[PDB]
């Protein structure tokens, strides 16, 4: 439970590690179990350099539509609205 | 702009002064004072409440 | 209404409640506050 | 459950039935009160310190001379171990005063960042947090000490380093306070990443994070809420 | 202490250039710029026998100017007397950063992207003076901007249509809300 | 250049009781009369109109009958009730036209400054509008041949004039002034929505027929240069308003700020009062 | 196309159409004077962009093929006006 909060927090909203953060963060200097951290996680294992991703976040828009979906919400809104008084 | 002769943002990093100004939004004042007149009122009828019960 | 367990239980302290937003905050000390001029 | 040792809350977490028509308008509310120590003593810090509030503001009245005190001393414990709470003294009977001589120096000891005095108001009142008998307030109030802290400094400045603020708050090494960071970063407060090569943090706050979408999201809820308690008016107005 | 025209001297007035003081001292908090004109420069009955006065008419006029070295100087002097002038002890601890803040809000709406150099010059060392200063009226609710260390952002910003203008209604009536709920559900058992 | 009209639905009950004859004298199934009136501006009012017994041969369907002892006789007639309610045009039943229709018009055209021949509706089912309106077109083509005649769309309406509620609003006995906005507007969503889209489906009948057994006017001139004003905005995906969305929370800024504040006022407007109301009817009831 | 990216690039037009870079904009002007095309072109990412245009004089296999946007909006637009209606459905009253 010390490794595994390591899988998650090793770059939470990091810039980038090196080899040395992982040694000190991690511990056993390398095994094949940080390298199966760095082909098991879907990790860019940059040159002695370490990347979350190209963007880290997956590059949050989240449809660039807010619109339509808060009009259904407007139709049932209206709706909720309507037979009361 | 302390006096608001002047309407706009200065700089000292960059050297760039931008002149821009939108105060008056009534939709939001008016409205939004009212209603805090209103709970004032609300609050005046607190005592009919409480009186009524007690 | 007592019905729980319970039958077993501005002069200078308003003024307090900006003073605990101010106690871990500049007593007085006015020396500092002045003197904080002239060592440059 | 409550008075004895605490086993059977899974009981109301397999069992929830706890939903009458809420008839006494004060059983209700000092129920939630109970079930609001409950949560506290389970954890919790939002729904538990939001129930607290409900059952706070459904306080029924001040009859009952300072019998909302003892149990108000304990009830906002949670609020304590927010740490974003001031000096609470709006609530102070002058009779409680007596009993308080440990809380009101408790909540200073919210207030203030000493670690000799965050552990000397123990060293001196050990018996009346024994009287509360919910060391867990100080299982975690070191822990919303240093969280005060990085909530403070974190709203404060842009980019910050965290030795600054470390040796501002004697953690003495670089390596402890990047856990700290990791930990209010997995705790989600503020952005604030490291440039790593020996630390040194580089961070921003966030204004222009957004403004007018997002408080009519929550206007839904605000109107339908208010629709509720039009019909419960209209259920309430059926009754004469 | 508006009016300044039947008060010349009573029998109750054993200095009424302490109502001078006692003025000054509360309106170079509470009074506008527009009223700060209004009062000491579009009038003068209070203007010569504090013209009999002169660092305060300097301290009002720096006031309305913005310098700031002669704010320490002349606010000390004021905090000197405010040590020194009764019913003002359990009270004289908010009026310093309070006047401090008085002048900043209207410092940080010059403009923006502001520093500690270009204020040190106001300020003289006002380094980590302002640190503790400006983090802790940051952090007592006050004082609405962003501050970086080593890019030395400054922000001026809270335009009033934004999101506590429309929050501040159902911030009284939702405890008033089910305060008046309860208070009709007394009504039935 | 002519958009609209204001009808009086009166002597379209007389266009109905001349409806009574034709079912009841012969051979002659449609309804076709002439219809008065007065140009004013482009917009218009008419006030009467009358019926002819009409024939019309369905071999070589250019055979008309619109008698002169029933034109000039009774145009006095109509000339001694008032000289204002004179010729305007005429009308037919059906929606398309029948062949004979040009040189119906072209007949009393010489009377009058732009003789109307309104297509009315007898029997109303239809889909769009009621009956509407075509003025003397001369378009002739791009191609230049002896001068077109083909009275081409120039819209109308059934405007209302003034009072004839005596009559009318007290034969309602039936209809209520929805206070818009309480299922008036999903009426309107009914028909404009189901009532274009199969508009649409005219359409696509004519963008079926026009290219599968359709000729000449299948790219007419105003099929492709208005496949323009379709093309504002038919893309493929999901047609991407990227300025529009902001553009639309700037939209939906105005309607629920109104909604939280002005809402919440509704609420302590129905709540507080209604309390007070409640609770006094409540334990003063005792 | 029909698609979007009509903030188009100004490299097709210097490409396929034989004009340089100094002349995009008297290419697009000159189309101003013409009137059948009014575009609010890009110059600070020297961009030709795409406003209303007018469209062409046949496209006979599109006049059959138009059936992706006509019975598109036809029965999308049916569709979603049912969706509409049907979420507000026992509203009917």
């Amino acid at each position: 439970t010390i490794r595994d909060e390591i899988a998650g927090c090793i770059e939470k909203a990091y810039e980038k590690i090196l080899f040395t953060e992982a040694t000190r963060i991690l511990f056993f200097n390398t095994p094949k179990k940080m390298t199966d951290y760095a082909k098991k996680r879907g990790w860019v294992l940059g040159p002695n350099n370490y990347y979350s991703f190209a963007s880290q976040q997956q590059k949050p828009e989240d449809t660039t539509i807010p619109s339509t979906e808060l009009a259904k919400q407007v139709i049932e809104y209206a709706r909720q609205l309507e037979m009361i008084v | 702009i302390l006096d608001k002769k002047f309407h706009g943002i200065l700089d000292q990093g960059e050297g760039v002064l931008i002149i821009f100004d939108e105060p008056p939004v009534d939709k939001t004042y008016e409205a939004a004072l009212e209603t805090i007149q209103n709970m004032s009122k609300v609050v005046d009828s607190l005592y009919n409440k409480a009186k009524k019960l007690t | 209404m007592s019905e729980k367990k319970q039958p077993v239980d501005e002069d200078n302290w308003d003024d307090d409640n900006v003073e605990d937003d101010f106690s871990n905050q500049l007593r007085a000390e006015l020396e500092k506050h002045g003197y904080k001029m002239e060592t440059s | 459950y409550l008075h004895y040792s605490l086993y059977d809350q899974a009981e109301k977490l397999v069992s929830k039935s706890v939903f009458p028509e809420q008839a006494n308008n004060n059983e209700w509310a000092r129920y939630l009160y109970y079930t609001g120590r409950i949560k506290a003593i389970q954890l919790e810090y939002s729904e538990a310190r939001r129930t607290m509030t409900n059952a706070l503001r459904k306080a029924p009245q001040h009859t009952a001379v300072g019998f909302k005190q003892t149990v108000h001393k304990l009830l906002i414990v949670v609020e304590l171990l927010l740490g974003e709470i001031p000096d609470r003294l709006q609530f102070r009977q002058p009779s409680l005063k007596r009993s308080l001589m440990p809380y009101f120096l408790l909540t200073q000891a919210v207030r203030t960042g000493n670690l000799a005095k965050f552990n000397q108001v123990l060293d001196q009142f050990g018996e009346k947090f024994q009287a509360d008998g919910t060391y867990t307030l100080i299982i975690r109030l070191r822990h919303n000490v240093i969280k005060t802290g990085v909530r403070m400094i974190s709203l404060s400045y842009s980019r910050i380093s965290l030795a600054d603020i470390a040796q501002k708050l004697q953690l003495d090494s670089p390596e402890d306070a990047e856990f700290i960071v990791a930990k209010a970063i997995r705790d989600g407060v503020i952005e604030a990443s490291i440039n790593h090569e020996k630390g040194y943090v580089q961070s921003k706050e966030m204004i222009d994070i957004y403004s007018t979408r997002e408080p009519q999201l929550a206007f839904h809820q605000r109107i339908s809420f208010c629709l509720d308690i039009h019909n419960m008016s209209v259920k309430a107005m059926r009754f004469p | 202490f508006l009016d300044t025209v039947s008060t010349f001297t009573s029998y109750e007035l054993m200095d009424y250039k302490t109502f001078v003081t006692y003025t000054v001292y509360v309106s170079m908090i509470a009074l506008e710029r527009p009223d700060l004109r209004e009062k000491v420069i579009k009038g003068a009955e209070i203007l010569e026998v504090l013209h009999s006065l002169p660092a305060v008419r300097q301290y009002l006029f720096s006031l309305y100017e913005c310098r700031y070295s002669v704010f320490f100087q002349s606010l000390a002097v004021v905090e000197q007397e405010m040590k020194k002038d009764w019913l003002f002890a359990p009270h004289y601890r908010y009026y310093v950063r309070e006047m401090r803040i008085h002048a900043y809000s209207q410092l940080l709406e010059s403009y923006r992207s502001l520093t500690l150099g270009y204020m040190a010059e106001a300020f003289g060392v006002g380094v980590e003076f302002i640190d503790q200063e400006l983090s802790r009226f940051i952090a007592a609710g006050r004082l609405h901007c962003k501050i970086d260390k080593v890019n030395e952002i400054v922000e001026t910003n809270r335009p009033d249509s934004k999101n506590w203008q429309y929050q501040e209604t159902i911030k009284k009536g939702d405890l008033l809300l089910n305060r008046v709920q309860k208070l009709s559900r007394v009504i039935n058992m | 250049a002519v958009q609209k009209v204001v009808v009086h639905p009166l002597v379209l009950l007389s266009v109905v009781d001349h409806f009574n004859r034709i079912g009841k004298v012969g051979n002659q199934k449609r309804v076709v009369g002439v219809l008065l009136g007065s140009w004013q501006k482009k917009v218009l009012d008419v006030s009467n109109s009358f019926a002819v017994p009409f024939d019309e041969d369905d071999k070589d369907d250019s055979v008309w009958f619109l008698d002169h002892d029933y034109l000039e006789n009774m145009y006095g007639m109509f000339k001694k009730v008032n000289a204002r309610e004179r010729i305007v045009g005429w009308y037919h039943t059906g929606p398309k036209l029948h062949k004979n229709d040009i040189a119906i018009n072209e007949l009393m055209k010489r009377y009058c400054p732009n003789s109307v021949l309104v297509i009315i509706d007898v029997k109303p089912k239809d889909l769009g509008l009621p009956t509407e309106a075509y003025i003397s077109v001369e378009e002739v083509h791009d191609d230049g041949t002896p001068t077109s005649k083909t009275f081409e769309h120039v819209t109308s309406e059934i405007g209302a004039e003034e009072a004839e509620e005596v009559g009318v609003e007290h034969l309602l006995r039936d209809i209520k002034d929805t206070t818009v906005g309480t299922l008036s507007q999903r009426i309107t969503n009914q028909v404009h929505g189901l009532k274009g889209l199969n508009s649409k489906l005219l359409d696509i009948r004519s963008y079926l027929e026009k290219v599968a057994t359709g000729k000449l006017p299948i790219n007419h001139q105003i099929i492709y240069q208005l496949q323009d004003v379709f093309n504002l905005l038919p893309d493929v995906s999901l047609q991407e308003f990227v300025k529009a969305f902001y553009l639309k929370t700037n939209d939906q800024m105005v309607v629920v700020y109104l909604a939280s504040l002005i809402r919440s006022v509704v609420a302590l407007h129905n709540l507080i009062n209604n309390k007070i109301a409640n609770r006094d009817a409540e334990k003063k009831e005792g | 196309r029909p698609a979007n990216h009509r903030q188009l690039t100004f490299e097709e037009i210097a490409k396929s159409a034989k004009i340089t870079v100094n002349e995009v904009e008297l290419l697009v002007m000159k189309a101003l004077s013409v009137g059948l095309v009014k575009g609010s072109i890009d110059e600070v990412d020297k961009r030709v962009h795409m406003t209303w245009v007018q469209p062409r004089v046949l496209d006979l296999q599109q006049i059959k093929g138009m059936k992706d946007r006509l019975e598109f909006w036809c029965t999308d637009v049916k569709s979603m006006e049912m969706l509409v209606e049907h979420q507000a459905h026992d509203i009917l009253t």
